[PDB]
RNA sequence: UAAUUGCGAUAACGAACGAGACCUUAACCUACUAAAUAGUGGUGCUAGCAUUUGCUGGUUAUCCACUUCUUAGAGGGACUAUCGGUUUCAAGCCGAUGGAAGUUUGAGGCAAUAACAGGUCUGUGAUGCCCUUAGACGUUCUGGGCCGCACGCGCGCUACACUGACGGAGCCAGCGAGUCUAACCUUGGCCGAGAGGUCUUGGUAAUCUUGUGAAACUCCGUCGUGCUGGGGAUAGAGCAUUGUAAUUAUUGCUCUUCAACGAGGAAUUCCUAGUAAGCGCAAGUCAUCAGCUUGCGUUGAUUACGUCCCUGCCCUUUGUACACACC
């Protein structure tokens, strides 16, 4: 969760009032064990906007 | 009483005092009474328990406050002046050591001390602030056994809290000096000092 | 010294310009036969007992 | 468990480093009257000088009494490190000191004569009885005196 | 206060005019019917209404409601 | 039957402990240890004088004892406590290096800990039996 | 093999202490020490409560891991009562019989300090204008 | 002032008098004497040698003893 | 070549309330009048499937003291 | 009723915006789908005490199993339920029982119509007009200044001590942050009283820092009512750290000087439950500098469950010579 605190006012006038801004990041991870062809055909067939997806090969 | 034994020990002065009676740090609860009728109810002596110190939950509903033990809601009143809010371990360890005081200076049951002092410093009549007109004068009211418990707790901490100021004793002793003093009204408590102060003026504006 | 126990029957409502006092009635415990209004201080609710001073009185309406 | 009594051994306010030096008062704090002193040095001083630390300042012999006021002046000679000390690095001598008694307030007076002879901005600040470290003086420091 | 609205004192009257045999005194039972009969966006406020539903169906049960 | 440092009161156990360690002769007090503060938070020096070094030395054996690994800087913040900075608000100050690692170095010279892996020190076989013993001294002081 | 052994858990406030309930020979341990021990002190009793109010006997039979974590040191106190006395019920729940458990809920909730239903206190959040939850900064008008 | 010393005399009083009261405290022998308080703590230890008085409750904040037997 | 440009049309341009901004721009760009611009606007978005609309001309109309002319229609909510 | 919230009364009937619904957060789930970046039980391998099988640990995966605690998906769950007391025996209120939760569940986000000559042209490469444009009111560079100190007012920090201070020892959080064409969060080793130095290391992060071993606090002792070891302002001397640069002390560290303050006058702010108050911590700022703010958890209460007496706003009645509207 990430969190971005201001004031709402742009100068100094008023009752002090503040705002709070969020973005949430979720985060998963699925192991996988397919040979040539399953690899990069897993990469495209699920892609979509807004969804990052990126690949480990594997150990280090 | 049949001490059992399992892998790991468990004192005796444990098993025993205990699984019989369920005795206060180790005082017991019963053959305790509180010697005043209509303060009955509300001073709660009647549910034993072991520290005077729980979980609570008496701010919800109204009167609640009552099912509490008058013992946890002394320490409770105890735990006050900024520097000491929030501090309710010490006052349990304040209020066990005043009670073994108290029952050194006068055999007895300690709880029953304390429960003996509550009952005599509670104000039967009081002052209300009447429109009165311009000097406004006073009205003689009477105050409630939930409040005859109330404002007695809270002479009889704020007693003992001024009492051991600038002074050499400690808390604990001057509570235990202002719980005796109390339990039989010597004039010399300043709760006692307080409460014929308010059923004087109340007595005298009516 | 003369003092008189009392029990609730019913509250009216409350008195004071602040809202301080609260009006009650009470039966006269060792005497059932009585009943009288009094005005109270604290919070006080229906069955608990009242330590009446002057045992007459019996007051009304306060700001 | 102490509960030693002494007849007249014990010897109410005595006097060292022409300061005047309560007896009643335990031994670390009774020192500390001494300009020059505080909690932590009359605390080291004592042990160097294998004083029961217990005691009160009335107790302790002349004896015990002179093993404390050498060490006192002559510090550094007795395993006390020099960051112990309040007069380090002088800056016209240059050796580790740490001045008591009368000294201290004379050697103050020193110092600030020192840098207000020189005309330094510090000294001056010194001299106009301003404030000398870079505080404010707008809003507090009233009542003054 | 706990003061139902109108938009949920509303379905209720709705239902029973057009439902009551099918509907009950009990609020789990009357909250699945509600599901099955009402198209409602929120959980809370078919709960709310189904509660309210149950209300007048228990004094219903005890001579007729006013309207 | 099979006494563990962890059935001892730690106020009773590193009681004992640190003093079958001063009557013990060997640790290492370092060379000052009569002059130090044991933490830049902390005021005065410590009032036990003669065998603070030891009361801390044990604290530690038993805090190891009870542990994987526990390296200098952990240690600093163990023993760290609240700073008086005058007129300001109080916040936390960790304790002095110089001390808890001299003491970590003292104690392999007896076997009490030994440099582990993944960092830090740990205790021994030696000291695990160490700590392991004296327990139930403490433990059978019952007369 | 692998024990008949059961496992519940106490929260106050931010404090949640896992239990393990396994039949043996009555040991009760918290945080790898026997309950003897714990030292928050005065509140000792605050975690033998449940071990008198309903028999020292129950528990010969039976051995008692609880891990604690978060909250504080009254809140784990509290956290770890709870553990205990909520595995014992647990326990008869699936191993023993449901007469002889129902007795052991009647045992706490006649006496009920928390001891098998959570306390559902949480702070509350500060809102900006002051430094507490509904405490306020002071104003000063004119 | 108050004692910080035994006077020996002063010696005469402990020995003789605490067996009177049945409460003693740190504050206690401060009251009626005039210990330094300090070499209260001390006395208390004494005191304790064959049990002139016997202890029921020893705490660092409060020493709550009694008299003999 | 690891980066390409696409282009769509628009998914009715009475809904996107972007467009219909830039639209009440060049209309007073091109010196038409406050009152007519804006009724057209949302005359335009109501007969464009909208259940309302609202477009507000702040600043100063009528030149001086500036003013604030509210054009609304349809069915509109605020709040939740 | 918290509410133009609703029951109703009804020349009104039927509706829309606002309120509510909603959305987020915190509470419950041994029911489902899962987990070497979260856990637990067994098992190897291994250490110590007891050896009576037992108790406490080590082992980045030894192997196997599972999802109670952790995470987050999908759902369930409450609707003030059930009973009673009240009232047009209507909306609703009160009590008791049950329940994770019964105060709008706690706390928030959002938030109509109309208005102000409120603030902002010093956030904007938003802007009309004027001003000025090479002796510049443009830009940049050196130095100084924004902190200057007889004094008046506001927000605050530390305090006046024994319900404490100091010294040991006990030891428990949650919200968070963190390094590419770069030097951030830093463990561990050594060095140094300290602050800090040096050598390595892990971490683009549920993995490493970090169990953020935080403070209040618990305990054990020293001091003993003494402007005292309460208090730490003023000031001297020295070591380091940030930075091109520290004097007008940036900050940190050590020694010493050891003030006012003995509970605060007329006045006056804030607050109803994990609330007040006390406690510290992360985050913003940030090369360095928090007594400031935005959040977080730790410890955790006295009183109220009311009223219109005061200060305000709301509705209605009423007066008006007010409409630039009681400045």
């Amino acid at each position: 969760v990430l969190k971005i605190s201001t004031r709402k006012t742009p100068n100094g006038e008023g009752s002090k009032t503040w705002e709070t801004y969020e973005m949430r990041i979720h985060k998963r991870y699925i192991d996988l064990e397919a040979p040539v062809q399953i690899v990069k055909r897993i990469t495209q067939i699920t892609i979509e906007p807004g969804v990052d997806v990126e690949v480990v090969v594997a150990s280090n | 009483f049949t001490p059992v034994v399992l892998a790991t020990p468990i004192p005796e002065e444990v098993q025993q005092a205990q699984t019989e009676i369920k005795l206060f740090n180790k005082w017991s609860f019963e053959e305790v009474e509180v010697k005043d009728a209509s303060l009955v109810d509300y001073v709660q002596v009647r549910q034993p328990i072991f520290v005077a110190h729980t979980a609570g939950r008496y701010a919800n509903k109204r009167f609640r406050k009552a099912q509490c033990p008058i013992i946890e809601r002394l320490t409770n009143s105890l735990m006050m002046n900024g520097r000491n809010n929030g501090k309710k371990l010490k006052a349990v360890r304040i209020i066990k050591h005043t009670l073994d005081i108290i029952n050194v200076l006068t055999d007895q049951n300690p709880i029953q001390v304390v429960v003996d002092a509550i009952t005599n410093t509670g104000p039967r009549e009081d002052t209300t602030r009447v429109g009165g007109g311009g000097a406004a004068r006073r009205q003689a009211v009477d105050v409630s056994p939930l409040r005859r418990v109330n404002q007695a707790i809270a002479l009889l901490t704020i007693g003992a809290r001024e009492a051991a100021f600038r002074n050499i004793k400690t808390i604990a002793e001057t509570l235990a000096e202002e719980l005796i003093n109390a339990a039989k009204g010597s004039s010399t408590s300043y709760a006692i000092k307080k409460k014929d102060e308010l059923e004087r003026v109340a007595k005298s504006n009516r | 010294t003369p003092v008189t126990l009392a029990k609730v029957i019913k509250v009216l409502g409350r008195t004071g310009s602040r809202g301080g006092v609260t009006q009650v009635r009470v039966e006269f415990l060792e005497d059932t036969s009585r009943t009288i209004v009094r005005n109270v201080k604290g919070p006080v609710r229906e069955n608990d007992i009242l330590v009446l001073m002057e045992s007459e009185r019996e007051a009304r309406r306060l700001r | 468990s102490l509960v030693v009594q002494e007849q007249g051994s014990f010897q109410h306010i005595l006097r060292l480093l022409n300061t005047n030096v309560d007896g009643n008062i335990k031994i670390v704090y009774a020192l500390t009257t001494i300009k020059g002193v505080g909690r932590r040095y009359s605390n080291l001083v004592c042990k160097k000088a294998d004083v029961d630390l217990h005691k009160r300042a009335g107790e302790l012999t002349q004896e015990e009494l002179e093993r404390i006021v050498q060490i006192m002046q002559n510090p550094t000679h007795y395993k006390i490190p020099a960051w112990f000390l309040n007069r380090q690095n002088d800056i016209t001598d240059g050796k580790d000191y740490h001045t008591l008694a009368n000294n201290v307030e004379s050697k103050l007076r020193d110092d600030l004569e020192r840098l207000k002879k020189i005309r330094a901005h510090r000294g001056i600040r010194h001299f106009w009885g301003l404030r000398v470290r870079g505080q404010h003086t707008k809003t507090t420091g009233r009542r003054r005196a | 206060g706990r003061v139902r609205t109108k938009t949920v004192k509303r379905a209720s009257k709705a239902l029973i005019e057009r439902y009551y045999p099918k509907l009950t005194l009990d609020f789990q039972t009357n909250k699945r019917l509600c599901d099955e009969i009402a198209t409602i966006q929120s959980k809370r406020l078919r709960n709310k209404i189904a509660g309210y539903t149950t209300h007048l169906m228990k004094r219903i049960q005890k001579g007729p409601v006013r309207g | 039957p099979g006494v563990s440092v962890r059935d001892v009161a730690a106020q009773d156990f590193i009681n004992a402990y640190a003093s079958f360690l001063q009557r013990q002769g060997k640790l290492e007090v370092p060379g000052y240890v009569d002059i130090v503060k044991t933490s830049s938070g902390n005021e005065m020096p410590p009032q036990d004088a003669e065998g603070w070094f030891y009361k801390r030395a044990a604290s530690v054996a038993r805090h190891i004892y009870m542990r994987k690994q526990v390296g200098v800087g952990k240690l600093n913040k163990l023993y760290g406590g609240a700073k008086s900075r005058g007129v300001r608000p109080y916040k936390h100050i960790d304790a002095s290096g110089s001390i808890n690692r001299k003491v970590l170095q003292a104690l392999e010279k007896i076997g009490i800990v030994e440099i582990s892996p993944k960092g830090g020190r740990r205790i021994s076989e030696n000291g695990q039996r160490d700590l392991d013993r004296i327990a139930a001294q403490t433990l059978e002081e019952d007369e | 093999s692998a024990v008949p052994s059961v496992q519940t858990f106490g929260k106050k406030k931010s404090a949640t202490a896992v239990a393990h309930v396994k039949a043996g020979k009555g040991l009760i341990k918290v945080n790898g020490s026997p309950i003897t021990l714990v030292e928050p002190e005065i509140l000792r009793f605050k975690v033998y409560e449940p071990l008198l109010l309903v028999g020292l006997d129950k528990f010969s039979n039976i051995d008692i891991r609880v891990r604690v974590t978060g909250g504080g040191h009254v809140s784990q106190v509290y956290a770890i009562r709870q553990a205990i006395a909520k595995g014992l019920v647990a326990y008869h729940q699936k191993y023993v019989d449901e007469q002889s458990k129902n007795e052991l809920k009647k045992a706490f909730t006649s006496y009920d300090r928390t001891l098998l239903i959570a306390d559902s206190r949480r702070p509350e959040p500060k809102k900006f204008g002051g430094k507490g939850a509904r405490s306020r900064f002071q104003k000063s008008y004119r | 002032q108050h004692a910080v010393i035994l006077d020996q005399e002063k010696y005469d009083r402990i020995l003789k008098e605490v067996p009177t009261y049945r409460y003693v405290s740190v504050s206690v022998l401060v009251d009626r004497l005039k210990i330094g308080g300090s070499l209260a703590r001390i006395a208390l230890r004494h005191l304790e040698k064959e049990g002139i008085i016997k202890p029921i409750s020893k705490h660092s904040k409060q020493a709550i003893y009694t008299r003999a037997t | 070549g690891t980066i390409v440009l696409y282009a769509e049309r628009v998914q009715d341009r009475g809904l996107s309330a972007v467009a219909q901004a830039e639209s009440m721009k060049f209309k007073l760009l091109n010196g038409l009048a406050i009152r007519r611009a804006a009724y057209g606007v949302v005359r335009y978005v109501m007969e464009s499937g909208a259940k309302g609309c609202e477009v507000v001309v702040s600043g100063k109309l009528r030149a001086a003291r500036a003013k604030a002319m509210k054009f609304a229609d349809g069915f509109l909510i605020h709040s939740g």
